[PDB]
């Protein structure tokens, strides 16, 4: 349910009216956001961290 | 850098400095302001008070206010001619 933990950061951008100018705040959702990023390419592209041993010996 | 509070800073400093200058301005102002034109104090009347509450008062304020000092002085001025011619 990951649209839930940036969804109150959306809003918030929503609502940053008097939140904006955030100099070190959208800094650190680009960090999550790659973090995120990142554990899905290593989700996807990566294999199982495994060894087919029952047939590719 | 990492997670912060960009929000959260509104402590160090309320939003809107000239703003919050004129709504204490404002305050005090409303605030010490009459309920409803309160404190008048309209009415006086002892010896010359009488006329002045009565006379200088702004309900009228036409002409006779004025030329009632002049028939009063008229008035002292034909016993003064009486007096004196």
């Amino acid at each position: 349910a990951k649209s839930a933990a940036n969804k109150l950061d959306w809003a918030k951008v929503i609502s940053s009216l008097r939140i904006t100018g955030s100099t070190a705040t959208q800094l650190s959702s680009f960090k999550k956001r790659n973090d995120e990023a990142r554990r899905q390419l290593l989700e996807l592209q990566s294999q199982p961290t495994e060894v087919d041993f029952s047939h590719y010996r | 850098v990492s997670t912060l509070i960009p929000p959260k800073v509104v402590s160090s400093k309320n939003i809107g400095s000239a703003p919050n200058a004129k709504r204490i301005a404002n305050v005090v102002h409303f605030y010490k302001s009459l309920p409803q034109g309160p404190a008048p104090a309209i009415k006086a009347n002892t010896r010359l008070a009488r006329y002045k509450a009565k006379y200088f008062d702004g309900d009228n304020a036409s002409g006779k206010p004025l030329w009632h000092f002049a028939l009063g002085i008229i008035a002292f001025g034909y016993s003064m001619e009486y007096y004196f011619h």
